[PDB]
RNA sequence: GGGUCGUUAGCUCAGUUGGUAGAGCAGUUGACUUUUAAUCAAUUGGUCGCAGGUUCGAAUCCUGCACGACCCACCA
RNA sequence: AAUUGAAGAGUUUGAUCAUGGCUCAGAUUGAACGCUGGCGGCAGGCCUAACACAUGCAAGUCGAACGGUAACAGGAAGAAGCUUGCUUCUUUGCUGACGAGUGGCGGACGGGUGAGUAAUGUCUGGGAAACUGCCUGAUGGAGGGGGAUAACUACUGGAAACGGUAGCUAAUACCGCAUAACGUCGCAAGACCAAAGAGGGGGACCUUCGGGCCUCUUGCCAUCGGAUGUGCCCAGAUGGGAUUAGCUAGUAGGUGGGGUAACGGCUCACCUAGGCGACGAUCCCUAGCUGGUCUGAGAGGAUGACCAGCCACACUGGAACUGAGACACGGUCCAGACUCCUACGGGAGGCAGCAGUGGGGAAUAUUGCACAAUGGGCGCAAGCCUGAUGCAGCCAUGCCGCGUGUAUGAAGAAGGCCUUCGGGUUGUAAAGUACUUUCAGCGGGGAGGAAGGGAGUAAAGUUAAUACCUUUGCUCAUUGACGUUACCCGCAGAAGAAGCACCGGCUAACUCCGUGCCAGCAGCCGCGGUAAUACGGAGGGUGCAAGCGUUAAUCGGAAUUACUGGGCGUAAAGCGCACGCAGGCGGUUUGUUAAGUCAGAUGUGAAAUCCCCGGGCUCAACCUGGGAACUGCAUCUGAUACUGGCAA
């Protein structure tokens, strides 16, 4: 119904729109590296790995993106470069 | 609860009278006993092995008017018991309060000592039981409430109560109304014709 | 139900009645709307108060209803009735609730068939006061004419025994009053005057039992079965159970909750035409017609004898006399119970016009006050005027 | 197809009666009992002795 | 919320409360991850009447367990072991 | 509240210019009989739902109610 | 000390003994009905419509998170009357306090119902590839800035619901930078990853007079563990049906990518062609499961109402977000049915939460009260919310108690009744007479459920401080929904209170008249055709009791599904016979192994409930303490006769 703690949704609402771009942003620097594994430019693959490794880490800490998820972005990734590394 | 009704017809229905109307004519006599309950009391007793073992029945509830749902129970109570069904059963049926007071003296009849329980007259352990049911356990004393102390119904009852047999497993004062209730009973002292042989039986079925 | 009702100035238990098309309905509405010019809170039209759908497509009334109407020197407890012949039974249902009755008769028609019988049946029915009001006078204008409707009226109710003889008789035109001609309208005032300085309030007896005579019942969504009618005697509030006395074997249940057009009350006394929510009771676990006093007061009597003033036909009622097994329907207050009527050992059967008693039986019990002047009537016309003599 | 129980009723091939669980084993066919003195089934006149069956009320006396 | 509370177990206007070590979350008289003692506030006066195993409640407020106004009371009753 | 229609020996049913109510199965009484059926003989049975009015006269037309089964409103 | 426990009868025949059904004697209930009725105690109370539901209420709280005040109690600069402080009354968030807003934590619980589902569930014992706010132990840091928006203003959309454009503005809101490690990635090297500040009191220093600053309470952030809860996996046990024999496609598995907190066809891509199934896969039907419950001597059969654990659902089908946790009863969005509003564009909504209505049915409750106690949420706390819980109501629905009286009384009454009309019985029963007075009735005293919270004040720690804060004592003030309490006392008077079924045998207790195969009884056999012990009523007796009986359901008796614990020549029942796959079983000797087996130990077998032994309610029912058990399973270490595998 119409209750007083109705305010957790429209905070949610406020809150799922840059959670929204959050994690959006997040994926893309994944995107970053996945048109650059299709190719095979590693240093700058590299450079936007502690590049995206700061960005993403930065999200498990906030509270968007669980620790071992993000760290599972840093874990097989890393062995995908170090398949041409 | 009570049967409330001519407690006289109970002893021509078995014929063996057990204490029910003492007052002050002592021996019925006005009856004509054994013989007549009703209209046609000339009926021979053929009384299958299903009637012998319902007039035990008949026998041990009219004593102390205890009702077959409440009586039932105390059957339950015996079996749980260690060994001797019928023994442990006797001895539920004399702890009971309105009981004490009919062996005590202070009730010459057992709807006297009945309502005199009922009617504010005990006092166990400094504790008033108005409820007739309170099996009296072994080691307790009692007298009776002040006010309904040494009265009219007692006087009448307790005086003639010198000349019965006057049970063991007990005893009164009488001087100022203090009684004490001393050991559980034994089979050897009570009764001694009642077969609780059959009713245990009966209520194996 | 809404906001607690303010019990102001006291209402009088009145109701219009009249002969069928004289116009009766659509005159309550326009005394409604006139009278919400002096008490504002009012705007019950035609469509308001001719509110069945199955009056609606016809424009007759054949439902006793009820509107709230009030001058601000006193208030009122108005009904509407049934005005034609074969819904009589619900005109002295409408008719049970007064204490002063408006007399609907046109101008223009004089005494009626059903004006004779809704005179007649505004006799046995026990109304104390017949205001007389000329509906319809725009249709007339000779005022000749009017000077013996007006003698006329002296002659249907002086006809039996009735307060006719000062009878106040105020000239209006319902529809014009209701449409807004300002001059007829000021002619229902005068009656409002009449309704108010003509009536002195009714006394009720509320340090006696509490007695409630069923109306009828209703089902209101969301708290129960409401049970309406007047209230006969005392005064209640929530919690008091009452026993239904009726034509079935009696139950008793708790009143709660009572109400005045939507308008809440915590408790009603004596007179009050109102209504009544009851603890666990079906709507089919109640009738039309019963009796609701205090717990274990009444017992619910058949037999009885009673002194009774049988209708002639040029009386108003019978052709011929009745033997012992005449059957008409009784009307203790509310409904109808046929009893076989049988005449002591002294008669095989009396002519109508005349006043005799008699044992009688009945096929539903009912309270039975042994003193009250009950109704009676076959076939379509009054056929008697009775009060219990005895009860047994 | 049930029962009538009793001497006599005032059933008129409709009015809603209750029933209960009964063959009466004197008819092949019929396994139900009427409910006598309940809501519509009035019970028998004249009756004594165990009112409780039949339905019929301790008298007014 | 691991904790030490009442249960308010017995009976019409006949009270009695199960000290036990019960969760936050679940409901009162319900599921405990286990129990000890009891407390009757209506003994007043017989053989027992008030009964808390401290050494077992001491591991439990000694891991974490938070305790119940009147539990706390309880152990007030006895201190340690008055 | 209202608006229409239904009700006949005990049961199943008849019965319209309005003119003394019929048909079986029952069943009642006999006889033979232990009691019946059977068989031979005889045979009552509604006070035409309940009441009233009209008619000269009413199962029949008109009124009112009771009891149902079918229809719309019932709404402090 | 912890189950000291097992009854039969009627009924086939002219009669018998079997085989064998049918029915009853007992216990039980979430019961309904008929008739009848005093109260109190503890319990239960929609089994159908998981159909629709009008109205109230069912989850909020924090100023000690931030800008602020919409009102009130104050001071305050002040102003009006007018007895110049007697008061009026504009401004001031300066304060107590506090709408709305923002932010935090909560709403993922408590409470309801049993639609689903025969396995993802559940009970049970193990297991590894995981996560866990609130509480807490130990390791440290807690640096310093930025850029917006709500509130509120100005115009204003829209009937309303409910917003928009353009600006003001802080935060414990958000975003980087610094700093990162016992943390992550990673062979390593290397690289990266955080935050929050508020409040009390206060001495010097200090006063742009804001405060910095010092201390205490406390919180924020990163880390490892405990704790607690969740997800996952496997084995086993867990209805009926073969008149269902085949079922399966991402279905079985590998490799590689991706995915989730985590393993996984979890999901994809390619290859392989497997996987389940006669100890029953599928499909269909039914269904919540267990602890326990009713019964039963037991074994088992039925069952799972309340209560307690778990699972699932929250108008119907589905989806996703925030969040530690939901893919959410009182959250969002979508489509639909179903009700409602409307200015006809467009909007509102979920009582399977507590009460209450309609509806359905054999059938089940008040739109009562308090948060006094307990439990949970939030807060430093006081307090604030709570139809959880605790009470009262309504109902003989069930189990326990007492009551409707006690004693005398032959005249052996009246009347009813049988009559041998001799007399007997009803019947000490009644009146009478002599006593008592429970429970209501009514008038008075009156427990205990109450712990703590508050100020005051006192003492020790902490601290620069005899401040504050924290731990511990005493006083006063008090705080009870129930509640005209539980209970004690007193008044008056047997005064207000016994029905209900049976009475042929089964099975307790019999006669009279009326009806004559008619009217009816009935669980079973069978009663009634003119003397009914079975019908009707009368009398009396009988059995149980404020209920008694009827009806339905379950077990029993029923060894009439037999494992305990049955039979197959004629009683139901040997396939017509045979070969024979799996199936089940196996001579004799020894060695070995130790699965079955047995032994002992461990862990677990939740609690409650049954049982034993205590205690407290005037007793009891009931509540509660301890004890025993949970007859199980799994692991360990042993014995190895026998059964089995292996060898000879
Ligand atoms: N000329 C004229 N016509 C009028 C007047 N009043 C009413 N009419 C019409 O008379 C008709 C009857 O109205 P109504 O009020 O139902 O009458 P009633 O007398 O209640 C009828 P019932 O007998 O059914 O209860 C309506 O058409 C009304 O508009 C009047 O004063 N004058
Ligand atoms: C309801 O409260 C009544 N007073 C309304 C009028 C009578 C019933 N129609
Ligand atoms: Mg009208």
């Amino acid at each position: 119904n119409i209750k007083s703690a109705k305010k957790r949704a429209i905070q949610s609402e406020k809150a799922r729109k840059h959670n929204a771009s959050r994690r959006s942003m997040m994926r893309t620097f994944i995107k970053k590296v996945y048109a650059a594994i299709e190719a095979g430019d590693k240093a700058a693959a590299q450079k936007a790995f502690n590049e995206m490794q700061p960005i993403v880490d930065r999200q498990a800490a906030k509270g968007l993106i669980h620790k071992n998820k993000a760290a599972r972005h840093k874990a097989n990734l890393t062995a995908q470069i170090n398949k041409l590394a | 609860a009570r049967y409330l009704g001519p407690k006289l017809k109970l002893s021509r229905r078995e014929g063996t009278d057990l204490f029910l109307k003492s007052g002050v004519r002592a021996i019925d006599t006005k009856c004509k006993i054994e013989q007549a309950p009703g209209q046609h009391g000339a009926r021979k007793p053929r009384l299958s092995d299903y009637g012998v073992q319902l007039r035990e029945k008949q026998k041990v509830r009219r004593i102390y008017g205890v009702l077959e749902r409440q009586f039932r129970n105390y059957y339950k109570e015996a079996a749980r018991l260690k060994g001797n069904t019928g023994e442990n059963l006797l001895a539920l049926l004399e702890g009971r309060l309105d009981n004490v007071v009919y062996r005590m003296g202070f009730g010459a009849t057992r709807a006297e000592a009945r309502q005199l329980v009922s009617h504010k007259a005990i006092m166990v352990n400094g504790r008033v039981v108005n409820i007739a049911s309170y099996q009296v356990s072994p080691n307790d004393v009692v007298s009776i409430r002040e006010k309904a102390k040494k009265q009219s119904r007692v006087k009448a009852a307790l005086e003639l109560a010198e000349q019965r047999e006057k049970p063991t497993w007990l005893e009164v004062d009488a001087g100022k109304m203090e009684g004490t209730f001393k050991r559980k009973p034994e089979r050897s002292d009570l009764s001694a014709d009642i077969n609780e042989h059959l009713i245990v039986e009966l209520y194996s079925k | 139900s809404k906001e607690k009702f303010e019990r102001t100035k006291p209402h009088v238990n009145v109701g219009t009645i009249g002969h069928v098309d004289h116009g009766k309905t659509t005159l309550t509405a326009a005394i409604t709307t006139v009278l919400a010019k002096t008490y504002g809170g009012a705007a019950r039209a035609f469509d308001q108060i001719d509110n069945a759908p199955e009056e609606k497509a016809r424009g007759i009334t054949i439902n006793t209803s009820h509107v709230e109407y009030d001058t601000p020197t006193r208030h009122y407890a108005h009904v509407d009735c049934p005005g034609h012949a074969d819904y009589v039974k619900n005109m002295i249902t409408g008719a049970a609730q007064m204490d002063g009755a408006i007399l609907v008769v046109a101008a223009t028609d004089g005494p009626m068939p059903q004006t004779r019988e809704h005179i007649l049946l505004g006799r046995q029915v026990g109304v104390p006061y017949i205001i007389v009001f000329l509906n319809k006078c725009d249709m007339v204008d000779d005022e000749e004419l009017l000077e013996l409707v007006e003698m006329e009226v002296r002659e249907l109710l002086s006809q039996y025994d009735f307060p006719g003889d000062d009878t106040p008789i105020v000239r209006g035109s319902a529809l014009k009053a209701l449409e807004g001609d300002a001059e007829w309208e000021a002619k229902i005032l005068e009656l409002a005057g009449f309704l108010d300085s003509y009536i002195p309030e009714p006394e009720r007896a509320i340090d006696k039992p509490f007695l409630l005579p069923i109306e009828d019942v209703f089902s209101i969504s969301g708290r129960g079965t409401v049970v309406t009618g007047r209230v006969e005697r005392g005064i209640i509030k929530v919690g008091e159970e009452v026993e239904i006395v009726g034509i079935k074997e009696t139950q008793k249940s708790t009143c709660t909750g009572v109400e005045m057009f939507r308008k809440l009350l915590d408790e009603g006394r004596a007179g009050e035409n109102v209504g009544v929510l009851l603890r666990g009771i079906k709507r089919e676990e109640i009738e039309r017609g019963q009796v609701l006093a205090k717990p274990g007061t009444i017992k619910p009597h058949t037999k009885f004898e009673s002194e009774v003033y049988i209708l002639s036909k040029d009386e108003g009622g019978r052709h011929t006399p009745f033997f012992k097994g005449y059957r008409p329907q009784f009307y203790f207050r509310t409904t109808d119970v046929t009893g076989t009527i049988e005449l002591p050992e002294g008669v095989e059967m009396v002519m109508p016009g005349d006043n005799i008693k008699m044992v009688v039986t009945l096929i539903h019990p009912i309270a039975m006050d042994d003193g009250l002047r009950f109704a009676i009537r076959e076939g379509g016309r009054t056929v008697g005027a009775g009060v219990v003599a005895k009860v047994l | 197809t049930s029962y009538i129980g009793g001497e006599g009723h005032n059933l008129q091939e409709h009015s809603v009666i209750l029933i209960r669980g009964g063959r009466v084993k004197d008819l092949p066919g019929v396994r139900y009992h009427t409910v006598r003195g309940a809501l519509d089934c009035s019970g028998v006149k004249d009756r004594k002795q165990a009112r409780s069956k039949y339905g019929v009320k301790r008298p007014k006396a | 919320m691991v904790t030490i509370r009442l249960a308010r177990h017995g009976a019409k206007k006949r009270p009695f409360y199960q000290v036990v070590v019960a969760d936050s979350r679940n409901a009162r008289n319900g599921r405990f991850i286990e129990r000890v003692g009891f407390f009757n506030p209506i003994a007043s006066e017989k053989e027992e009447g008030t009964r808390l195993d401290l050494d077992r409640i001491a591991h439990w407020v000694g891991q974490g367990a938070t305790i119940s106004d009147r539990v706390a009371a309880l152990i007030k009753e006895v201190n340690k072991a008055a």
